């Protein structure tokens, strides 16, 4: 079948450059144009350029012109995009689209999966875990995973024993340059009493792993 | 550069209903426009090309048209896979451009936030740090207002509100507003409360507690 | 990239369809499109069909079976079959249609570059067939990606017919389709397809001579 399959999440620091791949398989690689696009959290999509790899032929937004360069492996049909003198702003998912027609670049019948690069001066660190206790007919539990990068962080309750009602909230980028998390669930007040509640954070980039129980 | 503007921003409707997109290109782009349909986390799912074109193995429910400066998608028949972000591309000259996204969201009697509020934690504070969390759960729709209030003073600028997708099940949205402050202000106060507007509600809600206590 | 050889609305702007309208109208051969008045094809496709009032030509069309009496269709002005060629022969089957009446170039409809004379000798690797052959009549234009090959190569095949320098071999394919090919980032109509073992497709830049002063 068509498969567009990209690279892992990539973190950088601003100055430095991302190179981004886009492994095709499943048609007439040579044939068609490859259109890499970015989705950044708060700016919807924007195109960057596309690369015809059977002639090399490129096409880039004046944007990015002058820090974007599409180039093309035939033999393994992978596109890359090396994106160059990153800033924080160029934090975005970084998707290769494939257009719908061999004699035109554009639109993209498909997709890639998406690369999310982020940009940033900060450095790697673990959570910071603080308990949401509740106070004293269904109770609010949470857990503040605070002060981390890069994303993503995992948070479980009971090790996946308590999934009703559980809201884990998406990460706030902060003024620190770090990023931070709530996961709350709502039980019974009554059981505050009887049961034993464990916040289960992972933050696999920093290869930490914190559990914290949750009482008033 | 040619830009495409899509209306509504966001848009609730309910299985069955019948929804129409409109996107509006600043200049002339003919018929060269696609839509795209984007579910959370997941990459862009191509629908029409040329305005009116279905494309491959594209459900008969989605319907492209307009010309000129004016397009617009209609959905017939939503389905509950239908629901998500919609893109509008012009591609009649480069660069190529998209619209900001239409966010289709499932139609729900509304609901009353439930609002819980958290003093810091010992942990944190030994840090030098304080966080105050309020917390809206399964409410709906989506525009709850929150405000930190302060021995009665309206904190501005320093609380951060993070909302959660649908529900799968109740098709309700949960909230967090969390206040920053250093310990050293933290403790200048004795009174947080957190002030909540929501349209399901009669008056706004309001939740406190004296720090120490 | 999706959808194999299914082709697009307006992919193949310059494919035509021949079709005749004698007792069930049914699609003939394909034809290219070469200017407002003038389409481009192969010989043999008149053989026993002559007359230039049963012919109706569609442009701007993917889908065969939505053709209907009210699709909008182009009649035959002028048949300039090639003064060499021969009905017992596949020789010079290359054939110029006038049109009655001028077409509007529109994002379905568009005329498709011819050769340069000297383009004779060039190479070409992004080579592609358009056409809705057999397997009855496929609805939906079809493409295929064919590599061509050198004339002393292809000879060694059709050892029963002499492969002159005005053809070109390579090897979903109607007679007269269009043999496009991408140089230089610009399509031009590399052949015509003749026999359909590889396809055997007549040479358009040894024919432009001809082309140029038949048309103008
Ligand atoms: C092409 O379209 C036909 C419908 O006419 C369908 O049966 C076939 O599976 C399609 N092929 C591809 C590769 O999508
Ligand atoms: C082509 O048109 C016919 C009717 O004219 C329709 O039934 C068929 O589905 C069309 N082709 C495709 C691939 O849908
Ligand atoms: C097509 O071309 C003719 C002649 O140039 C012109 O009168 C007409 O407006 C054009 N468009 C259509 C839709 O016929």
């Amino acid at each position: 079948q068509v498969q567009l399959v990209q690279s892992g999440a990539e973190v950088k620091k601003p100055g430095s450059s991302v190179k981004v791949s886009c492994k095709a398989s499943g048609y007439a690689f040579s044939s068609y144009w490859m259109n890499w696009v970015r989705q950044a959290p708060g700016q919807g999509l924007e195109w960057i350029g596309q690369i015809y790899p059977g002639d090399d032929d490129t096409n880039y937004n004046a944007k990015f012109q002058g820090r974007v360069t599409i180039t093309v492996d035939k033999s393994t049909t992978t596109a890359y995009m090396e994106l160059s003198s990153l800033r924080s702003e160029d934090t975005a998912v970084y998707f290769c689209a494939g257009s719908l027609m061999v004699t035109t670049g554009a639109p993209f019948d498909y997709w890639g999966q998406g690369t999310t690069v982020t940009v940033s001066s900060a450095s790697t660190k673990g959570p910071s875990v603080f308990p949401l206790a509740p106070s004293s007919g269904t109770a609010a539990l949470g857990c503040l995973v605070k002060d981390y990068f890069p994303e993503p962080v995992t948070v479980s309750w009971n090790s996946g024993a308590l999934t009703s009602g559980v809201h884990t909230f998406p990460a706030v980028l902060q003024s620190s340059g770090l990023y931070s998390l709530s996961s709350v669930v709502t039980v019974p007040s009554s059981s505050l009493g009887t049961q034993t509640y464990i916040c289960n954070v992972n933050h696999k980039p920093s290869n930490t792993k914190v559990d914290k129980r949750v009482e008033p | 550069d040619i830009q495409m503007t899509q209306s509504p921003s966001s848009l609730s409707a309910s299985v069955g209903d019948r929804v129409t997109i409109t996107c509006k290109a600043s200049q002339d782009v003919g018929i060269a426009v696609a839509w795209y349909q984007q579910k959370p986390g997941k990459a862009p799912k191509f629908l029409i090309y040329y305005a009116s074109h279905r494309g491959w193995g594209v459900p008969d429910r989605f319907s492209g048209s307009g010309s000129g400066t004016d397009f617009t998608l209609t959905i017939s028949s939503l389905q509950p896979e239908d629901f998500a972000t919609y893109f509008c591309q012009q591609y009649r000259s480069y660069p190529l451009t998209f619209g900001q996204g239409t966010k289709l969201e499932i139609k729900r009697t509304v609901a009353a936030p439930s609002v819980f509020i958290f003093p810091p934690s010992d942990e944190q504070l030994k840090s030098g740090t304080a966080s105050v969390v309020c917390l809206l759960n399964n409410f709906y729709p989506r525009e709850a207002k929150v405000q930190w209030k302060v021995d009665n003073a309206l904190q501005s600028g320093n609380s951060q509100e993070s909302v959660t997708e649908q529900d799968s099940k109740d098709s309700t949205y949960s909230l967090s507003s969390t206040l920053t402050l250093s310990k050293a202000d933290y403790e200048k106060h004795k009174v947080y409360a957190c002030e909540v507007t929501h349209q399901g509600l009669s008056s706004p809600v309001t939740k406190s507690f004296n720090r120490g206590e | 990239i999706v959808g194999g050889t299914n082709s697009s609305w307006g992919e193949w702007p310059w494919q035509v369809s021949l079709q005749v309208k004698l007792t069930a109208q049914r699609h003939l051969c394909g034809g290219s499109l070469i200017g407002h008045q003038w389409v481009l094809t192969a010989a043999h496709c008149f053989d026993g069909l002559p007359l230039q009032d049963v012919w109706r030509i569609y442009s701007g069309i993917l889908n065969l079976s939505d053709i209907t009496k009210d699709t909008p269709f182009s009649q035959i002005k002028e048949i300039i079959i090639h003064q060499n060629y021969k009905v017992s022969e596949g020789n010079h089957d290359i054939a110029l249609i006038k049109l009655q009446a001028p077409l509007n170039y529109t994002e379905f409809q568009k005329p498709i570059c011819l050769p340069s004379k000297g383009d004779t000798s060039t190479i070409y690797t992004n080579c592609w067939v358009t056409g809705w052959g057999f397997s009855e009549i496929q609805n939906i234009l079809q493409k295929v990606n064919i590599p061509l090959v050198t004339n002393e190569e292809c000879q060694k095949r059709y050892q029963d017919y002499k492969i002159t320098q005005r053809m070109v071999c390579a090897g979903k394919g109607d007679s007269g389709g269009p043999l496009v090919c991408k140089h230089n980032g610009m399509w031009r109509l590399v052949g015509i397809t003749s026999w359909g073992q590889p396809g055997v497709y007549t040479k358009v830049a040894e024919y432009m001579d001809w082309i140029l002063e038949k048309t103008q």
